[PDB]
RNA sequence: GUGCUCGCUUCGGCAGCACAUAUACUAAAAUUGGAACGAUACAGAGAAGAUUAGCAUGGCCCCUGCGCAAGGAUGACACGCUCGUGAAGCGUU
């Protein structure tokens, strides 16, 4: 039975090598060969197959994803960390590598120093979901001054009215009312000061109505004097209250 | 379709002291692409010379890339630093390196290592030398110190074996009886000697080295007090204290010239074991050699 | 070995001087591993009916050819990728 299994493995490897040699650029043959080598419990053989496939074409996302998933499905954690470090240093613009690296080093790794590794992604100015996930990760690690610096760099790097509203809500939920008032004042001074966005003023009026109704009425009057229908609705709400 | 092994053309062959001979003035011959490599089958620069007066005209067998890869001689196929087979050195240090056996994979691996060496400084036996920093475990005990010139002896005259050597004393080949053909030491595949697989010389030297307990000690029932003989009055307790200071803290260090024994004991079991292994017929202090045993 | 000595001195030789200075893959072998593809046998000639001309394309497949020519069956070989189930992250409640 061992000789028959060896002949079957030799025939399967010969057909896989012939399919590789017939069409080199077809990566599905590489993926099927690597998964068949991993299914027969040959980790270093599948690692050599994946390294050959990455030498053939390193720009494919799925080769890195499958080779890192094969490293993570076994106990080779440091091999997976090396694979993710190479995938980050070659292809920084693929956010899926960053997301799966952070889920590997946060759930399975459980290392806070990976957040410093995450700061490498903060060199690259990613999309806003990275900033939101880092805000929620710093909240899950119970840090609020670090998250204040994160949201300040988010406002400086990606300035938006929704971003300033999220900064105001995060400063209100972290029990820093003076910092929330200073952030609302800076957003009124900078974000849409002459553009007349009429949405950060509504959030400042809501924060003032949470704080003091006279300042909320003054903010509603200033928003009505600077200006739409939402400003008139906020002025009617301030006059009714 | 444009990949092939490049031809290794270089001067200055890498040889042992024993195969090079004893004369300081050697007359040397070089062919540019004379023969092929005996392992990687590439053409290479073939060096040929006579090492002495009645020697064999030894010549290089393997190419320079294989010899730089395994840090061996080009003729003797033994290690440059120690004069040992590479199976013995791989058993001493690391046996997880390996090499492919099929010819296409061997040529591809040799081309990759040749490109790695040519992209390197030029003369470095890869990271295996980085695994060769730890030494003198047991290989220095059986390593030769004198140049063994008897392997440069000429071949046995086959006409004299059949008793028909008409040259007589003019015949440069040896007119003596050969070795036993029934002996399993006489097989000696060259690829087996290079790859370190079932070499009978390596097995015989491993059996010879395994029968010499130069690091065994441990002849006491959990007692750290060991007696080193051969010290006498030439070696005092100061040399024993200086030897035991590398192991850390020593419980007791003394020397008695009545029995010529140095009593050494440590508070730690590992430090006492290291002191017993270092002094088991391998330590020489103040002109006195010490052999560690129970005391 | 040759030639000569303010030689020793016999007439032979010795001594000294001068010239002449490094061949060989060292085998007439023992060994060792690779094989033409012929005999037999397996074997069986592309293109959705049949009989068929072919040019390519890829490379750990070659042969004939002096070939950057032309042949070798077109030299041979070289097919199957629109919805749910879960998981992770993001924003609202
Ligand atoms: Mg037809
Ligand atoms: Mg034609
Ligand atoms: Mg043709
Ligand atoms: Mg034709
Ligand atoms: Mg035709
Ligand atoms: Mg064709
Ligand atoms: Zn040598
Ligand atoms: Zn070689
Ligand atoms: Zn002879």
């Amino acid at each position: 039975d061992e000789e028959e299994l060896n002949d079957y493995k030799l025939r399967k490897r010969k057909t896989f090598e012939d399919n590789i040699r017939k069409n080199r650029t077809v990566i599905s043959n590489w993926i099927k060969y690597a998964q068949w080598e991993e299914s027969l419990k040959e980790i270093q053989r599948a690692r050599s197959i994946y390294e050959r496939a990455l030498d053939v074409d390193y720009r494919n996302i799925t080769l890195w994803l499958k080779y890192a998933e094969m490293e993570m499905k076994n106990r080779q954690v440091n091999h997976a960390r090396n694979i993710w470090d190479r995938a980050i240093t070659t292809l920084p613009r693929v956010n899926q590598f960053w997301y799966k690296y952070t889920y590997m080093e946060e759930m399975l790794g459980n290392v806070a120093g990976a957040r410093q590794v995450f700061e490498r992604w903060m060199e690259w100015q990613p999309e806003e979901q990275a900033w939101h996930s880092y805000i929620n990760f710093e909240l899950r690690y119970k840090e609020v001054d670090r998250a204040r610096t994160i949201y300040e760099r988010f406002v400086l790097v990606h300035p938006d009215v929704k971003n300033w509203i999220k900064y105001a809500r995060f400063e209100e939920k972290h029990a820093y009312f003076a910092h929330a008032r200073k952030v609302y004042e800076r957003a009124v001074e900078f974000f849409g000061d002459e553009h007349m966005d009429e949405h950060l003023y509504v959030a400042f009026a809501k924060f003032e109505e949470n704080q003091k109704e006279f300042e909320r009425v003054r903010v509603i009057y200033k928003y009505a004097l600077d200006r739409a229908q939402e400003l008139f609705k906020n002025y009617t709400i301030f006059e009714k209250k | 379709t444009y990949n092939r092994q490049n031809w290794e053309d270089a001067d200055f062959p890498i040889l042992c002291q024993t195969c090079l001979g004893e004369n300081p003035y050697i007359r040397m011959t070089k062919e540019k692409y004379g023969k092929e490599c005996k392992i990687c089958a590439r053409p290479f620069t073939v060096f040929r010379w006579c090492p002495g007066v009645r020697m064999r005209f030894k010549k290089t067998e393997v190419c320079q890339t294989c010899s730089k890869l395994k840090n061996v001689c080009q003729t003797c196929l033994l290690d440059l630093e120690y004069g040992l087979p590479i199976q013995v050195r791989d058993a001493g240090l690391s046996f997880k390196d390996d090499m492919p056996k099929s010819d296409v994979n061997k040529e591809y691996y040799t081309q990759n290592m040749e490109r790695e060496i040519s992209n390197s400084d030029g003369t470095r036996p890869v990271g295996m030398l980085g695994k060769a920093t730890s030494t003198s475990d047991m290989l220095l005990k059986l390593a030769r110190t004198t140049p063994y010139y008897k392997r440069n002896r000429p071949h046995i005259c086959s006409f004299w074996v059949k008793g028909e050597c008409k040259r007589g004393e003019e015949c440069p080949y040896r007119h003596e009886k050969p070795t036993d053909p029934d002996d399993p030491l006489a097989d000696q595949n060259i690829k087996d000697r290079y790859y370190g697989i079932n070499d009978p010389v390596a097995d015989k030297l491993l059996k010879r080295a395994s029968t010499m307990p130069r690091l065994d000690p441990p002849e006491d029932k959990t007692i750290t007090t060991l007696y080193v003989g051969g010290l006498g009055d030439t070696i005092t307790e100061t040399d024993l204290r200086n030897h035991f200071y590398q192991f850390g803290e020593i419980r007791t260090i003394t020397v008695v010239q009545r029995q010529q024994c140095a009593f050494i004991q440590f508070a730690t079991r590992q430090a006492a074991e290291v002191a017993a292994e270092k002094s088991f017929n391998k330590l020489i202090v103040n002109g006195r050699r010490l052999n560690v045993k129970w005391g």
